[PDB]
């Protein structure tokens, strides 16, 4: 092959996905909104450099099941949403 | 089922007689058909429970926000005006103004289907 | 010499074919000469030693149906004749083996002759058409049955209350997504042969569309995963303590012991659930997927149904299902007053909910059918590559060594557009199959937001009664609902009574209906037999007496 | 006399069994199905029963 | 296909329109809804 | 009005094809199984 497809044929930035190999891209350890999908919970993006990571589902947010507890609004807010 | 309304079982073109036929289908709306008027709306989540029919349409009535006495007060007009209107469906349907022409076109369809594959085996 | 009636090769004027002769008819004329009807063939031909007409018919077309009671069983056929009545007589002169399977009993579809037809009625079994079924030590046929017969007494100045509920657990099966497959066409028609890619990209960008068309199917598969979840973003967590007023929902919270976290029902359903072509794996896994299942299963055990519409608002659990209660119908009073028992009947009907599946051998057949067809068209587009396609050989190299260049293009012409008809066919039918997984994922993801994330009023279409509650449990390629829904049972008779008047003016219930043992009048609700003593407050009076049909005296007070 | 066979091999060129269609309507199924083994149901044959007479020289 | 998802709507209309009062607006005809009745037709159903 | 179900149609495709021809069932042999992708397809249809 040419010499610049060999760049992306072997180097460091080598991480085996499920899907299969990756190259080119950095895996970090952190884990966001998926942008570009891959495969098997994988998403890339541009941050500088391409960076490969596991995609987020949501924020961590747990309720209490307190028995004899009750929250009421005390607000509200109206909303248009655009289908 | 009466304004609704070969050979080319040479070539292989055969028709599958439905399982249900209209007779048997027929009878399954007259279940629901006498189900939905003993009974109010409970024959379709578990077993049948009798009401007289003023009970349920006054309920059937109060559905739609508007009291109970409305239905008993005006029993003789109300129903008087469902009678007439249910005569006018049948002289509606049968004047034929291409009322039942969804039905058709799913048999014309079918019909034209068949028809191009024999004619195009010349 | 001529035959007639029989199955000879009709040799008139040189024109070949199999038919049989029959009479002469069709009106022929010295124009009307080898006439032929809209099927052509040449139904009519004259004949050339003489004047007369033989009428040309098909031998034997009459496409008959076998039944079978499964060879694993014992060998047995009645063979079903479509259109041909009775008298089963299309030829006659056949093997004398199969002379008795031409009992004999006539049907709609027509004569069927191999089975015993029974006067009883049944569910049907398999299905034979015209409202008649078949069963196998012999098959007997069978009319099919409705189903129970019932009769409702019906009468006026009566009515049915129930006086007892049953919480019922049911289980519905949605498939999801199908399996995303993505296929080279340079490498699948032209293998090894640097020369038929010559003549590929000759054809054109046949091969871009196809493999553009695939890769809409496969990007919409991860379209309708994050349609059916992923409709919470908050991740929930079930609390420490698990004690939800008595309810038990240890068989659906994910199991700490389990290294997948899979529930228990989950479990379950995961364990039942079973070139140039290649099967990408889904965007979303099994352990991301079950993590957005336990969310919202996690977010309706607490904080109600509130958090499908914004923050997540605590409710109690026995005050959550007080709740739902009233949306049925059913005043909250009788859910504190039975809590005991519609815990245990809770707790007993999710029991049974993995008996329910293991014992069916149908239990997650939807899953599976969608399974056994993709990977059943993967094989059969295999096995086009073995096909001939009137070709001297499958093999591309062998054309190429075996004849000349002149003579080769004419061969690999042929060869390639074998292969690309039969691309182009599987590729149609990966299609119109994601329209139909498409349609069933839009729907998955209506039950999500209306039964699980609310409860709706829709008569049955979360579960067959009164909705309460829904849970969500993930599966291979598709979804599970545990719809928990509300049926009366224990009904009684009482006489009633449009409106009740006193004191010259009529009283019609505000809520529920009026009932009387015969003794003293009262009022119930619709769904629940709760006798109440009437006074003001809960009948309104509106209009003068005597303008209702069947009013009954009574001291309102 | 002509016939119509199923030919089964065991990926060494030899034959283990043989369905002998036209035989009766339960072979000539698996001869439509083109497997020794059917399952439970209805299904409708090629109609292999019937074989062309002699011919007629006209 | 088509027909499928005319069949699917008819077994909506049949459950909702029928077996029980629909609030859904213009589903089961024009106006406030009370009730529906089915009539057997050729390859088809007819709602009242 | 809504239709239900449509007309369940089943070709044999070896008599479409060839007219008793002898002959014509090798090629359509050797062409591969579309006879039996057809039969299939169209069977799903008269089920549904
Ligand atoms: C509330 O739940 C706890 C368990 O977390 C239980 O011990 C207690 O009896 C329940 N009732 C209260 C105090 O309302
Ligand atoms: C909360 O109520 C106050 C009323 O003064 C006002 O800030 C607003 O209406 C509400 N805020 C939001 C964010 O809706
Ligand atoms: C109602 O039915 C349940 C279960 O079917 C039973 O345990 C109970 O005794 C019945 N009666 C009452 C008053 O709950
Ligand atoms: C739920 O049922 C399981 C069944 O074995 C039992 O082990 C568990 O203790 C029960 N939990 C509650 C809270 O009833
Ligand atoms: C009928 O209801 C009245 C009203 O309380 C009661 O006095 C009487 O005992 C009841 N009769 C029965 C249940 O047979
Ligand atoms: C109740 O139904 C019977 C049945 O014909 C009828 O004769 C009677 O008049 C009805 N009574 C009332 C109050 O409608
Ligand atoms: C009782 O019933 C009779 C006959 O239905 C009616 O004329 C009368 O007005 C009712 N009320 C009293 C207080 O008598």
């Amino acid at each position: 092959l040419t010499p610049t497809w060999r760049v992306y044929s072997t180097g460091s930035n080598v991480f085996q996905t499920r899907a299969g190999c990756l190259i080119g891209a950095e895996y970090v350890n952190n884990s966001y909104e998926c942008d570009i999908p891959i495969g098997a919970g994988i998403c890339a993006s541009y941050q500088q450099s391409i960076i490969a990571y596991t995609m987020s589902l949501g924020a961590e947010n747990s309720v209490a099941y307190s028995n004899n507890s009750i929250a009421i609004p005390t607000n509200f807010t109206i909303s248009v949403t655009t289908e | 089922f009466n304004k609704v309304t070969c050979a080319q079982k040479f070539k292989g073109l055969t028709v599958l007689p439905p399982l249900l036929t209209d007779e048997m289908i027929a009878q399954y709306t007259s279940a629901l058909l006498a189900g939905t008027i003993t009974s109010g709306w409970t024959f379709g989540a578990g077993p049948a429970l009798q009401i007289p029919f003023p009970m349920q349409m006054a309920y059937r009535f109060n559905g739609i926000g508007v009291t109970q006495n409305v239905l008993y007060e005006n029993q003789k007009l109300i129903a008087n005006q469902f009678n007439s209107a249910i005569g006018k469906i049948q002289d509606s349907l049968s004047s034929t103004p291409s009322a039942l022409g969804k039905l058709q076109d799913v048999v014309n369809h079918n019909a034209q289907a068949l028809n191009t594959l024999v004619k195009q085996l010349s | 010499n001529l035959v007639k009636n029989k199955c000879v090769n009709f040799n008139f004027n040189g024109l070949k074919g199999t038919g049989v002769l029959t009479e002469s008819n069709k009106k022929f004329l010295p124009f009307q000469q080898f006439g032929r009807d809209i099927a052509d063939t040449t139904d009519a031909v004259r004949d050339p030693q003489t004047l007369e007409i033989l009428d040309i018919t098909p031998c034997s077309f009459g496409g008959v149906s076998v039944i079978t009671p499964g060879t694993n069983t014992s060998n047995q056929v009645a063979v079903l004749y479509q259109g041909v009545n009775c008298t089963e007589v299309p030829v006659a002169i056949h093997a004398d083996q199969l002379t008795p399977t031409w009992n004999v009993f006539q049907t709609r579809a027509g004569c069927l002759i191999g089975a015993e037809y029974v006067n009883n009625s049944y569910e049907c079994d398999i299905p034979i058409g015209a409202g008649i079924c078949a069963s196998y030590q012999s098959i007997i046929a069978y009319t099919m049955s409705l189903g129970a017969e019932n009769s409702v007494a019906y009468s006026n100045n009566s009515i049915a209350i129930p006086t007892n509920f049953t919480i019922s657990v049911t289980t519905e099966i949605l498939p999801v997504s199908m399996t995303k497959t993505s296929v080279d066409c340079t490498m699948y028609i032209c293998g090894d042969s640097t020369e038929c890619s010559n003549l590929l990209l000759q054809y054109g960008s046949f091969c871009t569309q196809l493999k553009r068309a695939l890769t809409g199917i496969a990007v919409e598969q991860d379209k309708n995963t994050q349609e059916v979840f992923a409709q919470v973003k908050q991740i929930y967590k079930t609390p420490p303590i698990k004690y939800f007023g008595g309810f038990n929902f240890s068989q659906i919270l994910p199991d700490p012991s389990k290294p997948s976290k899979r529930s228990p029902i989950e479990d379950l359903l995961f364990n039942k659930v079973t070139k140039g072509l290649t099967v990408l794996p889904p965007l979303l896994t099994d352990e991301m997927i079950a993590q957005y299942t336990s969310a919202l299963l996690a977010g309706t055990i607490t904080s109600g149904w509130t958090f499908g519409a914004g923050p997540a608002l605590q409710i109690p659990f026995p005050m959550q299902m007080a709740y739902r209660f009233n949306g049925i119908g059913v005043t909250q009073n009788v859910l504190y007053e039975n809590q005991k028992l519609i815990a245990n009947q809770f707790n007993s009907a999710i029991g049974k909910i993995q008996d329910s599946l293991s014992s069916t051998p149908s239990a997650l057949g939807k899953l599976q059918d969608v399974v056994n067809h993709n990977a059943q068209a993967l094989n059969t587009l295999v096995k086009q590559l073995s096909s001939k396609f009137g070709a001297i050989s499958s093999v591309l190299n062998d054309i190429f060594s075996r004849l000349d260049p002149p003579e080769a293009e004419v061969q690999i012409d042929r060869l390639i557009t074998g292969r690309l008809q039969s691309l182009q066919t599987y590729v149609t039918q990966q299609l119109i199959r994601a329209a139909e997984i498409r349609a069933s994922a839009n729907l998955a993801a209506t039950k999500m937001s209306e039964c699980v994330l609310g409860q709706s009023k829709r008569v049955d279409f979360c579960g067959k009664g009164y909705h309460l509650m829904s849970f969500p449990q993930s599966a291979p390629h598709g979804v599970v609902f545990l719809h928990v829904t509300y049926v009366p049972a224990q009904e009684k008779n009482f006489t009633t009574a449009p409106a009740i008047c006193h004191d010259g003016k009529a009283h019609f219930p505000r809520e529920g209906v009026f009932v009387s043992n015969g003794t003293h009048w009262f009022v119930t609700q619709r769904n629940f037999y709760e006798p109440q003593i009437i006074t003001t407050d809960n009948t309104f009076v509106s209009g003068n007496c005597d303008v209702v049909i069947g009013i009954v005296n009574n001291t309102v007070y | 006399q002509p016939r119509t066979f199923l030919l089964k091999y065991n990926e060494n060129g030899t034959i283990t069994d043989a369905v002998d269609c036209a035989l009766d309507p339960l072979s000539e199924t698996k001869c439509t199905l083109k497997s020794f083994t059917v399952e439970k149901g209805i299904y409708q044959t090629s109609n292999f029963r019937v074989q062309p007479t002699e011919s007629i020289v006209r």
